[PDB]
């Protein structure tokens, strides 16, 4: 999972 | 045992 | 006319109550695991009279079967117990992390992961000795210092709550001190489950597939932040969120020690943090989908 | 009118929402709970020798797994010692009390040893040819070994042996000792006539006799003793003295049950005829100064 | 005169954050009940109930679309 600039 |  | 839909709208009493019921079973069930949790589960591991430097060493001196084992990877070190796996290919792995029923908490502190924690192995029916491998994850630094023992190599497994199972091999695998905050550095990749450690998620793309990288990340656990996230806010840390120790970057492609959801089907709105701190593997089922088995193993490579 | 209702599910979302806050209150205590793993009946005590007399004679009082490192050893290995009032040091090499473990093993397998250890002592094992040649040969001081039997009766018997030492690999682990030393076992070493040609108590020794398993022959037989009787001892074509043969529950067997035709199971012919499998079996040494 | 509305409207969309957050705590529990296994004698056979909790959110974001 990531985490959007 | 012995084997003859 | 007016107050068309009133008492209609009263089906709040019946959420309500049913939930206040809800809770009083929940209680319930803490109390009873609480005194369950008087008396500590018990294993009895007679050690194997042989033994070695790691698990690859012992197969090659008769070490047959998968057990646990006790190997001294160094003079200096004292001799740990450890689970060898000497069946999956050619044996002589060396399990550092394992994943079967959620029996262990993986979401612990610094020292714990450093430490290593949980069960090495369990025993098997009537044997005398810890045939089965139990949850745990073998501690930093005796990982850190067998992949720099030598040329190491790594390999991933997991399996669905389907019966089906994915691989990921890396011919490399490095783990620093922890001075070096367990610099993961891998390699070498090949396999069914996805490349999550070395490319990201395949499902995302930009710099979103990029932040999910692992290799090259560092270590980190809820009380110890070093994930490549970079805020100053103290509750966006990627370990606190998407559930215990690992190399985090922004954060994840794979999480092997996440939370153990039951059926693997998972939700956010299920989530402690409503991210999806299971036991994923993205770049295989996706990121709501926590796995029945989850394994890391090591062993030299060759050279 | 109607507001009276809307109280209740206030006077029960406010308290089963604060219940809500004691629950994660007894949540978070059973975490604390259950962070802990198993524990482990098995421990290893903290007392090093060079063999289990040492260990005692530094102190230690009870039976159970130690760590020695014997003189020209270069790491230290896992053993089990057996410790009596007295304060004698038994280092047990082999062990046998239930069929549990494989004694068909290769030349590798018995040289570093099979099995497992435990505190108890209830457990069947075979240390290391090497562990066993490094030991007894550690230093000038002599060793003597002491064979102790059990039948299906709860009899027991021993024989004990002096000088004994074991050879190194680049001598096939050969089986020496000076000479018997007694013991209501009989002497199996020595041989035994059983009938036939004039040499059946010759070739049924076994001082001086060098080790064999299926995969390494140095048996005096022109056939592979090992191989058939499947296991691994010192061989003479074959034997009077086989405590590493195959187990043979109730301790009576036949030429029947035997793949071969041949006694395969674990005999003391000087004590029990070669069709009887002893039930428990032991071999320790100890320091010879320790008997007198 | 309204009294009950903006309150009823209000108390509901709050009883609605109950579910989601209860939900959140069975799952949570029943997980941490679980980690108990492999430390503990033995862990308490269990059986999480979350379809129900699902049929009761639809059930009130129905509801939840009145006024
Ligand atoms: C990376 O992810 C982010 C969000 O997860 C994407 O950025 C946009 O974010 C806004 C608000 O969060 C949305 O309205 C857009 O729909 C998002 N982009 C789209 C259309 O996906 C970002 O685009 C992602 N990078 C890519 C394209 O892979
Ligand atoms: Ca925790
Ligand atoms: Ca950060
Ligand atoms: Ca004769
Ligand atoms: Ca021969």
């Amino acid at each position: 999972m990531h985490r959007p600039y | 045992g012995h084997r003859p | 006319v007016n107050s068309n839909i009133p008492t209609n709208l009263r089906v709040l009493r019946s959420i309500l109550e049913n939930l206040r019921s809800k809770i009083q079973k929940l209680e319930s069930d803490v109390s009873a695991q609480m005194e369950y949790c008087r008396t500590p589960c018990t294993v009895s591991c007679n050690i194997p009279v042989v033994s070695g430097k790691e698990c690859e060493e012992i197969i090659r001196k008769g070490g047959e079967t998968s057990e646990m084992y006790l190997i001294q990877p160094d003079s200096s070190v004292k001799p740990y117990r450890v689970y060898c796996d000497m069946n999956t290919e050619n044996g002589g792995w060396t399990v550092i992390q394992n994943r079967q029923d959620g029996s262990v908490d993986f979401g612990r502190k610094w020292d714990p992961y450093k430490q290593g924690f949980g069960n090495v192995a369990t025993n098997t029916d009537g044997k005398n000795y810890c045939g089965l491998p139990g949850e745990y994850w073998l501690g930093n630094d005796k990982i850190s210092q067998l992949t720099r023992m030598g040329p190491t190599e790594l390999l991933i497994e997991m399996e669905d709550w389907k019966g089906d199972k994915v691989k990921a091999h890396y011919g490399g695998f490095t783990v620093q001190n922890e001075a070096n905050k367990y610099q993961i550095s891998v390699n070498k990749y090949r396999g069914t489950a996805g490349n999550a450690l070395m490319d990201g998620a395949s499902q995302l793309m930009g710099e979103n597939r990029t932040m999910t990288i692992h290799n090259g990340m560092f270590f980190s656990t809820y009380d110890r932040d070093n994930d490549g996230w970079l805020t100053s806010d103290p509750r966006k840390q990627c370990s606190k969120e998407d559930g215990g120790g690992w190399w985090y970057n922004r954060c994840h492609a794979a999480n092997p020690n996440g939370r153990y959801y039951w059926g693997g089907q998972y939700t956010w709105d299920m989530a402690k943090h409503g991210t999806d701190d299971g036991v994923v593997w993205m770049n295989w089922k996706g990121s709501w989908y926590s796995m029945r088995k989850m394994s890391m193993k090591i062993r030299p490579f060759f050279p | 009118t109607h507001d009276s209702s809307i109280r209740y599910l206030q006077e029960i979302y406010n308290s089963n929402n604060q219940k809500i806050v004691n629950l994660k209150e007894k949540v978070a205590q059973l975490e604390a709970q259950c962070q802990e793993p198993c524990k482990d009946t098995v421990q290893i005590h903290d007392i090093t020798g060079k063999d289990c007399q040492d260990i005692a004679n530094k102190g230690a009082k009870q039976s159970g797994l130690y760590f020695i490192k014997p003189l020209k050893a270069n790491q230290q290995f896992l053993v089990y010692c057996e410790i009596d009032g007295s304060g004698n040091g038994w280092t047990v090499f082999q062990k046998r009390l239930d069929g549990s473990v494989d004694f068909k093993k290769n030349w590798i397998q018995y040289k570093e040893g099979f099995g497992h250890l435990s505190p108890t002592g209830t457990t069947e094992f075979w240390l290391g040819n090497e562990k066993i040649h490094l030991i007894s040969t550690q230093s000038a001081i002599p060793y003597a070994l002491r064979v102790e039997l059990e039948d299906w009766n709860g009899r027991t018997s021993t024989a004990d042996y002096a000088m004994f030492k074991v050879g190194p690999e680049a001598d096939k682990y050969r089986l020496t000792y000076a000479y018997f030393a007694g013991g209501d076992a009989g002497d199996a070493f020595d041989g035994f006539d059983f009938g036939d040609d004039p040499s059946d108590k010759f070739f049924t020794s076994h001082n001086g006799m060098q080790f064999s398993t299926w995969d390494n022959d140095n048996d005096k037989f022109e056939g592979n003793c090992a191989e058939q009787d499947g296991s691994g001892w010192w061989m003479n074509k074959c034997h009077a003295g086989h405590l590493n043969g195959v187990y043979y529950q109730g301790g009576t067997y036949s030429k029947a049950s035997t793949p071969n035709g041949y006694d395969n199971g674990i005999i003391w012919a000087t004590w029990k005829t070669r069709w009887y499998s002893m039930k428990k079996t032991t071999m320790k040494i100890i320091p010879f100064n320790r008997l007198t | 005169v309204i009294e009950k509305v903006q309150h009823i409207q209000l108390l509901q969309k709050n009883v609605r954050a109950q579910l989601v957050d209860m939900k959140r705590l069975e799952v949570d529990i029943d997980i941490k009940i679980r980690s108990c296994r492999g430390s503990c004698s033995r862990a308490l056979a269990r059986e999480v109930d979350l379809k129900d909790y699902e049929d009761q959110q639809k059930q009130l974001e129905q509801v939840i679309a009145k006024d």
